[PDB]
C-alpha cells in the first residue's frame, strides 16, 4: 500500500467563459463549481484522474457548458 | 456559427466519431465535450454600433418631445 493522502474533505474551484450569447454579445460569466472527492469510491480520482483530479475534470466542462447556455440567453 | 448554435449537435458526433476512432486504438471515451468556442471581435463591435444608432434614434425621440 502506497498511500497519499486523499482529502475526501471538500476542495472548491471556480471557471469563467467568454461566450457568444444570444445577441453575439461577448458575455463573461464566472461559476464557482464545489467538486468533492468521495470515500468509499476513491479509485476513479486517486491515480488516473491523478492526485489533480479536480484540476484535470472540471475547466473546459465549465466552459462547454456557460458558452452553451449564454448562447442560448441573451445580455 | 453553426459552432455556436449547433454546440451539442457538434459534441455528440464528434464523440461518435472519436469513440469509433479510438475503439482502434484500445482507448473507450466516456465523454466528449465541446468547450472553447469565440471569433471575430469587430462582428459583435459593430453589432454594438448599431445598437447604438438605434439608442441615438430613441434619444432623438425624446429630443421630439423637447421640441414640440
Amino acid at each position: 500500500q502506497y498511500p497519499i493522502i486523499y482529502d475526501i474533505r471538500a476542495r472548491p474551484r471556480k471557471i469563467s467563459s467568454p461566450t457568444g450569447s444570444k445577441d453575439l454579445q461577448m458575455v463573461n460569466i464566472s461559476l464557482r463549481v464545489l467538486s468533492r472527492p468521495n470515500a468509499q469510491e476513491l479509485p476513479s480520482m486517486y491515480q488516473r484522474l491523478g492526485l489533480d483530479y479536480e484540476e484535470r475534470v472540471l475547466p473546459s466542462i465549465v466552459n462547454e457548458v456557460l458558452k452553451s447556455v449564454v448562447a442560448k440567453f441573451n445580455a | 456559427g453553426e459552432l455556436i448554435t449547433q454546440r451539442e449537435l457538434v459534441s455528440r458526433q464528434v464523440s461518435d466519431d472519436l469513440t469509433e476512432r479510438a475503439a482502434t486504438f484500445g482507448l473507450i471515451l466516456d465523454d466528449v465535450s465541446l468547450t472553447h468556442l469565440t471569433f471575430g471581435k469587430e462582428f459583435t463591435e459593430a453589432v454594438e454600433a448599431k445598437q447604438v444608432a438605434q439608442q441615438e434614434a430613441e434619444r432623438a425621440r425624446f429630443v421630439v418631445e423637447k421640441a414640440e
